[PDB]
RNA sequence: GAUAACGAACGAGACUCUGGCAUGCUAACUAGUUACGCGACCCCCGAGCGGUCGGCGUCCCCCAACUUCUUAGAGGGACAAGUGGCGUUCAGCCACCCGAGAUUGAGCAAUAACAGGUCUGUGAUGCCCUUAGAUGUCCGGGGCUGCACGCGCGCUACACUGACUGGCUCAGCGUGUGCCUACCCUACGCCGGCAGGCGCGGGUAACCCGUUGAACCCCAUUCGUGAUGGGGAUCGGGGAUUGCAAUUAUUCCCCAUGAACGAGGAAUUCCCAGUAAGUGCGGGUCAUAAGCUUGCGUUGAUUAAGUCCCUGCCCUUUGUACAC
């Protein structure tokens, strides 16, 4: 009856969107998906084989709510608490390559286009399927 | 040309402004349904005004909230204070004062903070101590 | 059985007592039998109308 | 007819407001359209210093602070008219910065 | 030389260099193994410490007694 | 260095990573009956590791032998099947 | 599935190092001196075996594969920045030191420093900190002396 | 556009200027009845005003 | 800690002697009176003086006092 | 109508101790959906007597620094503990919590009066407010110690601590401490 | 109030700053809302004046109003004023109503002193010493950090009320390109796994960084009572950045190594409400640069409304062989 992204649980929504990106096997996952650490503040690599789709799903969801975000804004969004061991913790940003490639991969799907000032924003095609996936996320809930 | 009241609820530095306009029972916070505002652990807090007054009093009005500043818990309290103050102000300006009284006293007799703001703020830090009152450890020998 | 527990309502707060002021002499009236009041030392915050559970209910407080 | 914004800035509230009131009036009585003085957020230049000159004693601190209050006056007038309205509003503590277009 | 920050190059292997430690020019042969290190890293600037008997004040029992 | 304390050592827990013929059946019969069913109570009741206790419970839920009460990242509670 | 396999290896003998078979394979191979959590995980992903299984459930064929990847990381597209022995001071070989081999490399590196009389070597010869730390108040392992 | 400083610095820079100017005059007109100094900036020029008794000196 | 200092009391007793007729039992009217018949440099001081004046007026109207 | 967490009713809870009837808030005008009120009960003396007893339990589970200022986690912990209690006992978890409070708070204590050191304690009575306050403290610290370095989660540790206290068994940490306090007071009587 | 005192003066209070209130007032394209138009997308028509939009415009300039939210400025507001009780009427105290608030937190701060600290802040300074093989000054190197040890402020821990993996989502204070003076905050795009590099812009700032996507927390995951997936000390290898110079390892990142520590003896510190504690974030220092400090928000209690017992303080009487 009319469902957009901001009407459904975002935890479920990212899971569903990641599966859709996985099922439509066009996203360009890089070769270094399984050997890198997502951020210098992390100790271990992700406990998930196809985490790239989940990160890509999260980014597209994020670009829907705040358009114009570039790589640095992605690192800020995915930044976290670096436990420096015996010294006190601080805030550490995410990986720039990981963010840049997630952005670059979404352009191949024609879901994300570079913004005029800078950063990237969602194509109407990229906005249509997110609202569509939100529809089935809502559809599962009421069922 | 429409029945509309903008009323603001507050908690610490979290400001939540509720646009209460003549509608059909649509309540949304920052463009999200009221049941989708985290953390759901304090969700009954957001649902307090609706639960105590019922759906029928919210039926003929649509509320949209813009929330800024503060933290997750303060944002929830301010949001619930705005929805309470709005259904009171809306019933005050357009509906009669008689009915506006019962929606007010019922809210107050349950929780005073639904209508009346909490004046508490962070006390300033004073030198010679980590915080407002605590002082650094004193060593004598 | 012997020395059954007794309940008495604080009717008056005489004042504080004890070395650091931790206790409070209060006059308590037995609820089962009115007109019978005794003084008792109470630790913790107490006020008028409180009900106290006296495990042993035959000792007058003196000064403590 | 040019848009002119005069930037007002001082450390004295009373002295600045007497200028913001005086300029707004002077324009109104000459039939000039005025944008109400825009009160920009106050800047609080704070300095905290150890107080003692040598490091002996209880750790006491001096909380120095400078407050700077900024005002914008935007209106349409020829450059000729705005010259004299600025000249009349003299003040030691208030600094004026006229801009055009 | 005073240049404690010079790094040993392969060209300078087989040279007898007196590296100033602050007081004396310590004589050091540039063995080929020294490639990649600093010239002053083989001229220590301090005598290693051999502890003596702790003095009065080194402990409470000693410091406060009059 | 001088120790101003004492350690209350306890006989250590040797917990089974995987189930043997003694326990797999012990889980299939006694665990569903319990009024309260959690990975903690199962681990202590029949001496297995928590991850095995967490794992073993979820098939019992899929098999329908136990009923889930609540699920949380730090607490999962199951109960025995109800009748009416 | 959850019942103990009939060939469960309760302990493993890899590179003359016991590997506990009750731990997850990701954290079991951590016991090998030279393999940490990061290195253990990257080699198992190259071995294409599910990490959600214990080390004792691991068949003999894959166990042999896992060792070969650990001995030969550069052959299985593991980048040089994972290697704990990058650009050796003797032959620029890039490799990961393992088992008593790490011990030999560390011993050779310390003796190298001690044989050239370098400051970090001398500081290693003595029981002193070599990374510039202040030793006046910390790293106290000795006994109280006192004033007589 | 040629050269400009922040307002926060601006107020510190001229406040420092007055502090040195007052200090210099205090050292200079010590034998005179120097009471203070006031700076009067205007569009053509500034008017360093010296409040002092015995102005003839 | 609501004891009024001599400055509050000296002003208030004097105002009732000097302008008793224009005063009354209402703090809000008395507050306004003090604004014109006296020069009170701060608002808080004015409300304290008017507070004591209101208190005095009741007493000065039920019996004689120092004023 | 109002139920704690939306499922636990309050109108069925009965207080079987007139001494603590005025210091346990489990009834009309005190029934709340969540033990998170952000009220100013610490502004005035005795104002915490009107604080909901479930909130008071929630407040007292934030202990030992690492858990300070984490009331959400504690609301979850109390939420799961009530679910666990209902499974074991079968009746209202609030009723179990009330019965735990009644049986855990000591009825006689022993204050210390020593003229010059060598303090010799003297037996005294306990005010109803302190009976409630310490009963919550004992039950919370009983759960805290049971869950430390143990696989069983704090939620279950809190549940059987309340369940044992409600039945009065010596297995409860709170009942052990209460009996010791009464026994010492009996000796110092 | 009493009164051999009377009339005063400082301090206290008043005062200044700050916080809480104002749908009253004054204005705002360097603040925003609401309405409208345009556009993007969603579902069924259950089309609808529907739902989302930090997409765009309605500035000036032809194309909207307003000022709730925001800024900051003039006023207002709280005074023990109202009611009840107590107090010798009195000064006042307690409780309650109304109310945003019925004690917000700081700044300033008397007399007389201390052989308290500072001559290593000064072109503040007496005296004294030195002055060309200098205690002046400069340049090179080293030291301040040297480690059987004793102590002080701390940081991080001892884990499951946790760690880790991912996902989701909220701050406030505040700084930012330079007399000398080299030295700024950084968006975006590309390269690199990271630290970083390169290019291209904005901002002397309510204008750009920045809607400051902070952290704990929240939700899911793995773990499983094992010095362990707790802890992260020590140490090997390698890469980059700042600098004229990085060794005694500046700092940073990677792989590996994986110490004590299982809640701490006698003792002892700080603290009562948005406080303690957790948690992160600005400023200062800064070519490089926080385990410190100084400030800020964020989550947020237990206990107490007492006392003089301990450590001290103030007033009166009292004793004194004390007056450094
Ligand atoms: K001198
Ligand atoms: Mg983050
Ligand atoms: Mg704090
Ligand atoms: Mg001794
Ligand atoms: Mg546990
Ligand atoms: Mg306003
Ligand atoms: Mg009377
Ligand atoms: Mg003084
Ligand atoms: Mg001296
Ligand atoms: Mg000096
Ligand atoms: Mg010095
Ligand atoms: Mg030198
Ligand atoms: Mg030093
Ligand atoms: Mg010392
Ligand atoms: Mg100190
Ligand atoms: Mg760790
Ligand atoms: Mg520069
Ligand atoms: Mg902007
Ligand atoms: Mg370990
Ligand atoms: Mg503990
Ligand atoms: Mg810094
Ligand atoms: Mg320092
Ligand atoms: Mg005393
Ligand atoms: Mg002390
Ligand atoms: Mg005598």
């Amino acid at each position: 009856p009319g469902v957009t992204v901001k009407d459904v649980n975002q935890q479920e929504f990212v899971r569903a969107l990641a599966a859709f990106l996985k099922k439509s096997g066009k996203l360009k996952v890089p070769e270094w998906v399984d050997t890198v650490k997502l951020a210098k503040h992390k100790e271990l690599a992700p406990y998930d084989e196809n985490w790239f789709y989940t990160r890509a799903a999260s980014t597209a969801r994020h670009l829907y709510l705040r358009g114009g975000a570039g790589v640095g804004s992605m690192t800020k969004i995915y930044g976290g608490r670096q436990r420096n061991g015996v010294m006190p913790s601080h805030f550490s940003r995410g990986s720039k390559s990981v963010a840049r490639r997630v952005l670059q991969a979404l352009e191949g799907l024609k879901m994300v286009e570079k913004d005029q000032d800078g950063g990237r924003k969602l194509t109407p095609q990229g906005q249509r399927d997110l609202d569509r996936i939100a529809g089935q996320v809502a559809a599962a809930n009421k069922k | 040309p429409l029945q509309s009241v903008q009323v603001f609820g507050r908690k610490k530095t979290a400001t939540a402004v509720a646009h209460c306009k003549r509608g059909n029972g649509l309540i949304k916070v920052n463009g999200r349904p009221l049941e989708m505002i985290e953390p759901r652990t304090l969700q009954y807090k957001l649902l307090e005004p609706v639960l105590l007054l019922g759906k029928e009093r919210f039926a003929g009005v649509d509320i949209r909230v813009r929330v800024k500043g503060g933290g997750h818990v303060a944002q929830i309290y301010a949001i619930r204070q705005s929805i309470s103050k709005a259904l009171v102000a809306y019933y005050q300006k357009y509906v009669d004062e008689a009915s506006k009284k019962e929606i007010k006293d019922i809210l107050i007799q349950y929780d005073r903070t639904l209508l009346v703001a909490d004046p508490r703020r962070c006390e300033s830090k004073k030198f010679g101590g980590p915080g407002a009152r605590a002082r650094y450890q004193k060593s004598y020998r | 059985r012997v020395q059954p527990i007794k309940l008495a309502r604080v009717t008056k707060v005489l004042g504080r007592t004890g070395s650091q002021g931790q206790c409070t002499q209060v006059r308590v009236e037995f609820m089962d039998d009115t007109s019978r009041s005794i003084i008792r030392n109470v630790k913790g915050p107490v006020r008028e109308g409180d009900v106290l559970t006296l495990l042993e209910s035959e000792r007058e407080a003196r000064r403590l | 007819i040019h848009r002119i914004r005069i930037t007002l800035t001082s450390r004295n509230v009373k002295s600045l407001e007497k200028v913001c009131a005086d300029l707004i009036r002077g324009a109104k009585e000459k039939n000039l359209k005025v944008k109400g003085p825009v009160r920009m957020p106050t800047k609080t230049l704070r300095i905290t210093t150890r107080k003692t000159p040598c490091g002996e004693g209880s750790k006491t601190w001096d909380r120095f602070q400078m407050r700077i209050h900024k005002r914008l006056i935007d209106l349409h007038s020829p450059s000729e008219i705005v010259k004299q309205i600025t000249s009349i509003s003299i003040e030691p503590g208030v600094e004026v910065e006229v801009t055009i277009a | 030389t005073h240049l404690r920050d010079m790094i040993i190059l392969p060209e300078m292997v087989g040279s007898m260099v007196g590296v100033y430690n602050g007081k004396t020019f310590n004589q050091v042969e540039i063995k080929p193994e020294m490639i990649g290190h600093y010239l002053g890293e083989f001229s220590i600037t301090y005598k290693p410490v051999k502890h003596g008997r702790p003095g009065i004040g080194a402990t409470h029992s000693s410091r406060f007694i009059p | 260095k001088k120790k101003w304390s004492k350690g209350k050592v306890r006989d250590k827990l040797n917990n089974l990573v995987l189930f043997d013929k003694a326990t797999y059946d012990k889980l299939c019969k006694e665990v569903p009956n319990y009024k309260l069913i959690t990975p903690a109570v199962v681990s202590e009741r029949l001496k297995i590791r928590g991850s095995l206790a967490r794992a073993a419970l979820q098939e019992l839920l899929s098999k329908g032998l136990i009923k889930l009460v609540s699920k949380h990242r730090a607490q999962v509670i199951y109960t025995r099947n109800t009748k009416g | 599935s959850l019942v103990i396999p009939e060939k469960f290896q309760h302990i493993l003998r890899v590179l003359n190092t016991n590997i506990d078979g009750r731990r997850k394979i990701a954290f079991a191979i951590t016991a090998i001196k030279g393999v940490g959590r990061r290195y253990a995980h990257v080699v198992l992903r190259k071995a294409d075996i599910d990490l959600t299984k214990r080390a004792g459930e691991l068949t003999e064929d894959e166990v042999e594969r896992v060792i070969t990847i650990m001995q030969n990381p550069r052959q299985y597209k593991i980048p040089d920045w994972f290697l704990n022995r990058q650009k050796d001071v003797k032959d620029g070989k890039y490799s990961q030191v393992l088992a008593n081999g790490l011990d030999n490399k560390l011993r050779e590196d310390l003796e190298r420093l001690k044989k050239i009389r370098a400051h970090r070597g001398l500081r290693h010869f003595w029981g002193l900190r070599v990374r510039g730390q202040h030793t006046k108040t910390t790293g106290r392992r000795g006994r109280t002396v006192g004033v007589s | 556009m040629a050269v400009q400083i922040s307002k926060k610095r601006k107020f510190v820079a001229d406040g420092i200027f007055k502090a040195e100017l007052n200090e210099f005059l205090t050292r200079e007109l010590a034998e005179d009845g120097y009471s203070g100094v006031e700076v009067r900036v205007t569009p053509t020029r500034t008017e360093i005003i010296i409040l002092a008794t015995r102005t003839q000196n | 800690g609501r004891v009024r200092t001599k400055t509050v009391k000296k002003a208030a007793r004097v105002i009732i002697e000097k302008y008793y007729t224009r005063l009354g039992n209402d703090f809000h009217t008395n507050k306004r009176v003090c604004e014109e018949i006296a020069i009170i440099p701060s608002k808080k001081l004015r409300n304290k003086i008017a507070g004591y004046v209101t208190h005095l007026m009741k007493r000065i109207q039920r019996g004689p006092v120092r004023g | 109508d109002i139920k704690l967490f939306g499922k636990w009713s309050t109108d069925d809870v009965q207080i079987n101790d007139i001494s603590l009837q005025d210091y346990i808030a489990v009834k009309e005008k005190y029934a709340k959906y969540l033990p998170h009120s952000a009220g100013r009960y610490a502004a005035k003396r005795f104002r915490k007597a009107q604080c909901p007893i479930v909130e008071r339990l929630t407040n007292s589970m934030m202990m030992h620094g690492r858990n300070n200022g984490k009331k959400l986690m504690t609301v979850r912990i109390v939420k799961h503990a009530f679910e666990i209690i209902h499974l074991l006992t079968g009746e209202n978890p609030l009723q179990v919590l009330v019965n735990a409070i009644i049986n855990s708070g000591p009825r006689e204590d022993s204050t210390r009066i020593g003229r010059a050191g060598t303090v010799r304690r003297q037996a005294v009575d306990v005010s109803p407010l302190r009976r409630v306050n310490q009963a919550i403290w004992l039950l919370c610290t009983g759960a805290r110690e049971a869950a430390f370095r143990n696989i069983k989660t704090i939620a279950e540790c809190l549940a059987d601590e309340l369940i044992n206290a409600a039945k009065g068994s010596s297995n409860s940490y709170a009942i052990k401490k209460k009996d010791e306090l009464e026994r010492v007071a009996k000796s110092n009587r």
